């Protein structure tokens, strides 16, 4: 999508179930990751219900120590929710998880605060939120929608400001 | 009186031959399938006919199911009912 | 959904067809002898169109049947309010 | 009645809605006959010697002489027959009264005989009121358009004409006193029966009668051919007709022999 | 044995659609066929093995649809398509693409 | 479950049929194999050769190789189209009629309609919606106008007159002579020239250039279509060839391949085809040419339709007409006619019939045999596995019996090769292919089948000897009798099947006609 | 790229299944067959949202086998590039023709012509790599590729990059 | 070629059943082609 050729499939205005004009929405790897594991540990929690009905633990599942043990959480989360059947939902987890740039929800919140403060396009926004830029040209050559449209100083700011939210490991 | 009634329903009498009913308005296969086939299927791609397979005939090339009696009508499944039990 | 008629402005007739009729056994038959469950006290039966015909007996076949109108529209009506002559 | 690209036909299959195999042949009484035995057969009257109701047939029929609502039922039941005797006639200028219809009444009427063991030599229990409610409660239940504007009203009655008129004919109060003699359990038995035999005569929506009707026509014809030259016996008579006949109707031919 | 037009008409006649269609698919000739969801021809080249599915002369390879039908109407579509006439086979729902 | 494969396409029903015209461009573009050769087969026969009529890329229906393009069996290969260049434009032979009344209806020079919005006759012309009486009466209108007009009065007023740009040639009057279209000018009196129409050979290109003038809204009054049926395109300029499906070679040896008709003609319009281009390319002479096109257009026009009217017949070499493709669908034996409108099927028997006055109204005895040869594919279920079981121990050489055994995967196992009558193990959803059992509904009819009384549903009873068995009081409806009378068995396949025959066409709903 | 959709798909469930259940095994059907699915015209099917607010609609029974088909709406979150798109991977595979990167679940290769000649191959180097004057590439190395094309199959997305303009390799 | 998918044994033991259109393994009794 460097000339922004999005198609009528993936249009920026979508008519949901509703009927009514939505923005497109596009997550980068960190809020999608957070929206993956929240249905995730959710539809866990309804089948504990529901096998309850039939008929605690989940407060450590959201908050990981480290990697190893978040990637150790994410496999029992799969084996007790998925079944082992979608290896490609595995390998697209243990991406999502290696190269997560932000792991606490409220960092996450404050870099789509920061990129989307200046109303750019969700495409470039998404974008940003996935790639860390040193320099405000390296973006904008590696990202050509986001050229002539920020101004240089913003988009260095931006990528010094979004360097610095980057929690350490 | 049904005979009747179709002899003479567009206003004037239509003869049972090619030149009444095959020179009406109803689909292409359906008036090719009798005495005139060739014809008509040249003229009809000449003209860019549109046939819109809802007689028998249509439903009999294509081996599908017309909507002859017992094919008038669809049948679903009641969900009500079925939880009630 | 605009061409379903509310059940109050239905102008069809209250009797089941003879055709109606063969379609609900016909079809009720094949789902029998392909082992779905018998919402009937079956007793000493084997064959999948006497049970149809038990269940539809008591009233019991959890179908409905769509009526098409000639310009498009539908009315829908179950089998359990539908009058079988005997 | 329509057809694939969904033109009318006919606003109603057979211009009644009945199927062609529940239908019987069956004779108007009130079109034949001298006006004398009309009158004599269908005319009663509580207030003139000529046309009373004899007391032996009516367990009521003491009481009932001489009552005023009764005469004004049974005027209007005349009128209605009268109306029902001048609209026959107009529509059959032959005079003939034997026509195809649903329902066999007289077979009805036998079978109410029958099972109940009637004695014609005892007095029945029924009321005028209730001959007469009873009959026009029963026109009143016959279907075959089942609409709600006037339209569909209109259709109907003009389908279910013909059918009140020999409902009419039948069950008329002096035939009904006088030569069935029903009681009132045989007269309620007798309404149902023709409500339910009426109610399954009906044709069934979905039925292919373009063929049934082109069978009909085209099955004769193949034999047709034998009998055709029986007018080739007379020789002063060299007419068209049988097969050649046929074809050139058929062909609309605008040279005919 | 033939089951020929009068048999059909009888059959019309009595009313089963459902014998009709058994009688006259099922019984003597069924094939599948894949056709293009654009142009509406059996053009679409299929390799099942793979499951590639093409269309050269509109470069389709998303919209392509499974049909049933009898085998002489294909032979009948294709004698059709050798003098220049193009029968073009739609879908109910393809009035939306 | 047809084509014994998978495939991810979904399954939908077809719904409208449009027809149309293919332009050249779509037959470029379909085609996978541009014929360039008038040999099938080469020189080592052994193969077909690259190229030729017989390329392998369109595929083949022999039972070992595979097609090139799809690599699929001759069980699932549909086939492919080539396509073949023509030097000059031919007629096409369906659309002479019509190419020569829609050029007598516009200017030959200007390529315009001789009449506009302004005549009053024009305006109820474009008033009908019906395109072949509007066809119809704009000819017979237009037929008589020989010059083009370059004023016309106004309609507000008479006397002013106002230009349509038209050119004011003279238009000829067309003949047609064989498949020649010729011309004849009539020079107007007032030019000082006799009144001697000039006669000339319209040219097939010029009239093609004439008709891809033509504008839209031209297009539309005419009663022709921009998308699918535009004019111009009734004028061949590329031939499709058909698969090899479409023309089997019956094969009777390794080395003995008797073609098609149809591939002879094609055959011989090819070698017509590069015989006028190598004489095109070698500076003959224009009455060699004029020769060479009128025979390629004699080939061409009788690969379609073999029965023109004024002309001589194609002959094959040994005498007999070449079958063209409009003599394979026009006859009653042709393809609408007898091939899908009635067919022949399977699960059927012919048998004379007798009479049984101890069976039943509605019962039929079916002989051993036929009952031994016919099946019914029965569903295990828990009701039915015990009996289902000792059937299949039976074998298939004992009635009751089986026959054969398929699986929930569509395979099928023949319990005669199989030594698993003993064996085989059944499960829930496996099928029995069954001997006729009595009690089992048929269908039953006498030909020829004139009334709706004449094909009607009955039960079975397996009866020694070779007859069948019918009531004494059935033989009314069917009109037969047992002097040598032969009647058709019809076997249902399904449950609901069953049931139509079962509640419909049974022989007691079947007496007040 | 991750993006919001609604999706719909037609399930067909066996008579044997009829009973009061039937939602229950709808809801089992659309989960085992929908998610990780790859469709071309929508790419990869990531995730269903709202596994509760799943919508249905009434059956229709086949007329040819009994299964009762049913058409179920839902919102879903699915991965589908463009053309032209920058894509952050991990190096998958070296090799001397170029590499290949995977970037979320597909697969983008490069060709040895669409990168600047100071990148060069090391086969010595343990594993094999692409060395330059400052960025070194190799397995489990951040590499942007700018994705030039991507051909569609039924399972499957496969996708061709090029990094032959500046600002590209390791970051 | 054709081969038995269950039998696995080379060369192949293959029965041609003309009068029903069917290839028949003739150890398993599995039918092959149709047709």
């Amino acid at each position: 999508a460097a000339t922004l050729q999005l198609g009528q499939e993936f249009q920026l205005k979508q008519i949901n179930h509703q009927g009514e004009e939505e923005e497109l929405i596009a997550l980068n790897l960190s809020e999608a990751r957070l929206v993956i594991k929240e249905a995730l540990v959710e539809r866990r929690r309804a089948f504990k219900r529901s096998q309850k009905k039939h008929k605690a633990d989940d407060d450590d599942f959201m908050h990981s120590e480290t990697r190893e043990k978040e990637l150790e959480s994410i496999d029992v989360l799969l084996e007790q929710t998925t079944g082992g059947n979608n290896k490609d939902l595995k390998n697209t987890m243990q991406y999502l998880t290696n190269f997560s740039r932000f792991r606490d929800q409220e960092t996450v919140g404050a870099v789509i605060q920061l990129l989307k403060s200046t109303g750019l396009h969700p495409f470039e926004v998404a974008q940003l939120g996935s790639l860390a830029c040193d320099t405000a040209d390296e973006a904008k050559t590696l990202i050509p929608s986001l050229n002539n449209k920020i101004s240089d100083d913003e988009l260095e700011r931006i990528l010094k400001e979004l360097s610095n939210l980057e929690t350490l490991y | 009186a049904l005979l009747v009634d179709v002899m003479t329903t567009q206003g004037g009498l239509t003869s049972v031959t090619r030149h009444g009913f095959n020179r009406s308005n109803t689909g292409a296969l359906m008036r090719c399938s009798f005495e005139e086939t060739v014809e008509i299927l040249f003229e009809a791609g000449a003209s860019a006919e549109l046939d819109d397979c809802r007689g028998v005939s249509e439903n009999v090339i294509l081996g599908q199911m017309a909507p002859i009696g017992t094919g008038a009508f669809d049948v679903m499944i009641d969900e009500e009912s079925l939880v009630k039990y | 959904k605009e061409k379903a008629i509310p059940k109050d402005q239905r102008a069809t007739t209250p009797y089941m067809t003879k055709y109606e009729r063969a379609r609900i056994l016909g079809t009720r038959a094949l789902q029998i002898s392909m082992n779905a469950p018998v919402f009937v006290d079956l007793e000493g039966e084997t064959d999948p169109l006497r049970i149809a015909m038990k269940e539809l007996a008591e009233k019991k076949i959890p179908l409905v049947i769509r009526r098409y109108l000639p310009d498009g529209s539908f009315e829908d009506w179950s089998v359990e309010e539908l009058i079988v002559d005997l | 009645t329509r057809n694939s690209l969904g033109n009318v036909i006919q606003f109603i299959y057979g211009e009644d809605g009945m199927d062609a195999a529940h239908i019987e042949k069956q004779s108007l009484d009130t079109i034949g006959g001298s006006d004398a035995a009309f009158e004599k057969r269908y005319r009663v009257d509580l207030l003139n010697t000529d046309h009373t109701l004899d007391p032996s047939l009516l367990e009521s029929g003491s009481e009932i002489l001489g009552d005023l609502k009764l005469q004004v039922l049974l005027d209007e039941e005349y009128k209605q027959l009268v109306k029902d005797r001048k609209f026959l006639r107009e529509v059959f200028v032959d005079g003939e009264a034997n026509w195809p219809l649903p329902v066999n009444i007289r077979r009805i009427i036998q079978n109410a005989q029958q099972t109940f063991h009637i004695d014609h030599t005892k007095p029945s229990d029924l009321t005028i009121k209730d001959i007469v409610l009873g009959v026009k409660d029963l026109q009143e239940n016959l279907l075959v358009l089942r609409g709600k504007n006037e339209i569909i009203q209109n259709a109907q009655r003009d389908a279910v004409t013909l059918f009140c008129c020999l409902l009419r004919s039948r069950l008329a109060t002096r035939r009904v006193l006088q030569e069935y003699r029903l009681t009132k359990q045989a007269f309620d038995w007798v309404l149902s029966n023709i409500e339910a035999q009426f109610l399954r005569s009906v044709v069934h929506p979905g039925e292919m009668v373009g063929v049934l009707a082109a069978q009909s026509i085209g099955e004769p014809a193949t034999q047709m051919t034998l009998n055709t030259f029986h007018f080739a016996g007379v020789a002063s008579k060299k007419v068209t007709s049988g097969v050649p006949r046929l074809k050139e109707i058929l062909n609309v031919a605008k040279n005919m022999k | 044995l033939r089951f020929g037009e009068m048999e059909r008409d009888c059959m019309i006649a009595h009313g089963a659609a459902s014998f009709l269609k058994e009688r006259l698919m099922e019984a003597s000739d069924a094939f599948r066929v894949h056709i293009c969801g654009i142009c509406g021809l059996m053009t679409v080249i299929a390799k099942l093995n793979h499951n590639q599915f093409e269309c050269k002369g509109c470069d389709n390879k998303i919209d392509i649809y499974q049909i049933h039908i009898p085998y002489a109407a294909k032979l009948l579509f294709q004698e059709l398509m050798a003098m220049n006439i193009t029968p073009r086979l739609y879908t109910d729902r393809s009035r939306d693409f | 479950m047809v084509g014994q494969q998978y495939s991810s396409a979904p399954l939908r029903t077809v719904k409208e049929v449009q027809f149309g015209l293919f332009s050249p461009e779509e037959v470029r573009a379909i085609s996978v194999a541009k014929i360039r050769f008038p040999e099938t087969m080469d020189e080592t026969q052994t193969r077909a050769k690259i190229g030729g009529l017989n390329d392998p890329r369109l595929g083949s229906i022999d039972r070992n190789l595979k097609c090139q393009t799809c690599q699929e069996g001759m069980n699932e290969c549909p086939g492919h189209f080539g396509h073949i260049d023509l030097a000059k434009p031919v007629f096409h032979v369906g659309f002479i009629a019509k190419i020569k009344k829609v050029c007598e209806c516009v200017c030959m020079h200007c390529g315009k309609l001789l009449l506009d919005e302004h005549n009053e006759l024009m305006r109820q012309a474009l008033a009908i919606k019906d395109s072949k009486k509007r066809f119809a009466a704009i000819w017979t209108l237009c037929k008589t106008k020989m010059v083009c007009e370059t004023d016309v009065p106004s309609e507000d007023d008479p006397t002013q007159l106002v230009s349509r740009g038209g050119c004011g040639n003279t238009q000829p009057t067309i003949r047609k002579d064989g498949l020649k279209l010729v011309g004849s000018w009539k020079k107007d009196r007032a030019t000082g020239d006799a009144d001697e129409p000039e006669l000339r050979v319209l040219s097939t290109e010029e009239i093609l250039n004439i008709f891809k003038h033509i504008s839209v809204k031209d297009f539309t009054s005419l009663g022709f279509n921009e998308v699918f049926s535009r004019p111009e395109w009734m004028i061949l300029t590329c031939l499709p060839v058909p698969p090899p499906p479409v023309r089997p070679s019956i094969s009777f040896n390794e080395s003995q391949r008797g073609e098609d008709d149809l591939t002879f003609k094609l055959a011989d319009i090819l070698k017509a085809n590069i015989s006028l281009e190598t004489l095109e390319h070698n500076g003959a002479p224009h009455h060699a040419i004029e020769e060479a096109e009128s025979l390629l257009q004699f080939h061409v026009a009788t690969y379609m339709d073999n029965d023109i009217a004024g002309q001589p017949q194609a002959l094959q070499k040994s005498g007999r007409p070449v079958k063209s493709i409009r003599a394979r669908l026009k006859g009653k034996e042709g393809r609408i006619r007898g091939n899908l409108m009635g067919k022949r099927v399977d699960f059927s028997a012919r048998t004379v019939i007798s009479g049984d006055p101890n069976l039943e109204l509605d019962q039929v005895g079916v002989p051993k045999s036929i009952a031994k040869t016919l099946t019914y594919p029965e569903v295990v279920t828990p009701y039915n596995i015990d009996r289902l079981t000792q059937l299949v121990r039976n074998g298939p050489n004992e009635h009751p019996g089986a026959k054969y055994v398929i699986r929930d995967s569509g395979d099928r196992i023949d319990l005669r090769y199989s030594k698993r009558a003993g064996d085989i193990q059944l499960q829930y959803g496996w099928k029995v292919e069954r001997h006729i059992m009595d009690n089992d509904p048929v269908l039953f009819n006498r030909q020829p089948s004139l009334h709706k009384m004449s094909m009607m549903a009955h039960r079975v009873k397996v009866i020694p000897y070779s007859t069948f068995r019918l009531n004494l009081s059935v033989t009314s409806p069917y009109n037969a009798d047992f002097d040598g009378d032969e009647m058709n068995l019809h076997v249902p396949q399904s449950e609901e099947t069953r049931a139509e025959l079962s509640q419909l066409c049974a022989v007691p709903l079947q007496i007040v006609s | 790229m991750f993006f919001i959709k609604d999706l719909s798909l037609n399930i067909t469930l066996h008579p044997s299944f009829f009973g009061p259940r039937m939602k229950q095994y709808l809801k089992t059907k659309l989960l085992e067959e929908v998610e990780g699915s790859c469709t071309g015209k929508f790419g990869y099917i990531l995730c269903v949202l709202d596994y509760d607010n799943i919508d249905i609609q009434r059956g229709r029974i086949l007329p040819t086998d009994g299964s009762a088909e049913f058409n179920v709406k839902y919102r879903a979150v699915v991965f589908k590039p463009f053309k032209g798109e920058v894509v952050d991977g991990t190096v998958v595979s070296c090799s001397q023709h170029g590499f290949e990167v995977q970037v979320g679940p597909m697969k983008v290769f490069v060709t040895k012509h669409l990168m600047p000649q100071d990148l060069t191959f090391n086969a010595g180097s343990n594993p094999p790599s692409y060395q330059s004057s400052e960025d070194v590439i190799t397995i489990k190395s951040r590499i942007r590729v700018k994705i030039e094309g991507c051909i569609s199959q039924v399972s499957s997305i496969h996708a061709i990059g090029s990094i032959k303009e500046d600002y590209l390799g390791a970051i | 070629v054709l081969t038995c998918p269950e039998c696995k044994v080379y060369p192949p033991k293959i029965v041609e059943r003309f009068s029903e259109g069917d290839v028949v393994c003739a150890l398993c009794g599995l039918v092959l082609s149709d047709k």
